[PDB]
């Protein structure tokens, strides 16, 4: 497994 | 129960707006959750600060301007991080000449310029701010504190995952984009629109999610074949009128400053702001989501991905189906139509 973040990737 | 699949608007009272998770049973034993998203005007007596005044000094630490590359209503979003500014120098150039909103009557005359300059003069979105601006002591709808069972996950793992269990901010301006997406993990999101001008939404129903995937996936075929779950990338533009071409059910929708939305599993939307507005946003589940987190197409491709491990869920909701979906052989397939186990009461 669990986690990540909502934030896409930026550019 | 909404065989439309139309997108409904409510008006509950201060009494039915208390229980959160009990008026999102209820919305769904009305048929809303068919397409794919929901509105739900709070009652006039409810505010969740008591002003937004005093944010001018909030720090945006990474704004993104929005390139746009496309034509014939296909759009890819390009995402550069900008210098951290704070919401006042951020309202300035959103209000500024160069940035500000155009002049319009009907909506449809906005959308049609939206769709028509989506490339030209990229704007500047204030997106995924970690943050909320209810103040402490409100408890109804509070985005901080929901307490819908995706608390298991803090609760069980001690897990934070930013926007997904925590609250976003968005500053927006005129003709800032959000991409063709459904929630991370297929889960629910609520935005409440703080302050400022309308965020307008499309929205696809659920039942007609996988109609939208292929017709993605055929026209931006290089992006299907690196990854599967390629939209969750959160950079694919859709005209209304190439799912109207092409036969996508979908239904539009204007939130206005002081509105919720609601999305739910598997609903399919996109949009974007009409000038310098402020929404919060999460995500959230209800025992329907169970499934839908089970069965999610998640991207392959990428580093920092949101994923839920569904077992906690599975081992506490459905005991019964555990061993048969550990040992991978849980067969169940999703029935979209129908409402969350608890909204029972309402029916
Ligand atoms: O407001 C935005 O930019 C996008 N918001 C959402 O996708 C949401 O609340 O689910
Ligand atoms: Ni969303
Ligand atoms: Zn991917």
């Amino acid at each position: 497994s669990t986690g990540g973040v909502k934030k896409p990737h930026r550019y | 129960l909404n065989p439309s699949a139309r997108i409904m608007t409510f008006y509950p009272t201060m009494e039915e707006f208390r229980n959160f998770s009990r008026y999102i049973a209820y919305i769904e034993s009305q048929g809303a959750h068919r397409a794919g998203l929901a509105k739900v005007v709070p009652p006039k007596e409810w505010k969740p600060r008591a002003s937004y005044d005093d944010i001018d000094d909030l720090v945006i630490p990474a704004p993104i301007q929005q390139l746009v590359t496309g034509q014939s209503g296909l759009f890819t979003q390009y995402n550069i991080q900008k210098k951290a500014m704070t919401v006042r120098e951020f309202r300035k150039i959103a209000n500024s000449d160069k940035y500000c909103t155009p002049r319009y009557s009907e909506f449809e005359e906005l959308e049609r310029k939206y769709w028509k300059n989506l490339t030209f003069n990229p704007p500047i979105y204030g997106a995924d701010v970690n943050g909320t601006l209810y103040e402490k002591h409100v408890d109804e709808w509070n985005i901080g504190r929901l307490r819908t069972i995706l608390d298991l996950v803090e609760k069980e793992s001690g897990i934070t995952i930013e926007g997904v269990n925590t609250p976003y901010l968005y500053f927006g301006m005129w003709k800032t984009s959000f991409a063709w997406h459904t929630e991370d993990m297929d889960l629910y999101s609520i935005n409440y629109l703080h302050f400022g001008e309308p965020k307008s939404w499309y929205s696809v129903p659920p039942e007609h999610g996988k109609r939208l995937e292929r017709l993605a996936k055929g026209f931006f075929p290089g992006s299907a074949q690196s990854c599967e779950a390629f939209l969750r990338h959160k950079m694919t533009l859709i005209s209304p009128l190439m799912l109207k071409k092409y036969g996508i059910p979908f239904d539009k929708v204007t939130q206005e400053a002081g509105e919720f939305m609601i999305t739910f599993p598997y609903g399919y939307h996109a949009g974007f702001n009409h000038g310098f507005n402020c929404a919060e946003s999460t995500n959230f589940a209800t025992r329907r989501w169970i499934e839908y987190g089970k069965q999610a197409v998640l991207c392959s491709c990428r580093k920092d991905m949101v994923k839920i491990s569904m077992d906690v869920f599975v081992r506490k909701f459905q005991p019964e189906r555990y061993k048969l979906w550990k040992a991978g052989k849980d067969n169940t397939v999703i029935d979209h139509t129908l409402p969350t186990p608890e909204a029972a009461e309402f029916l």
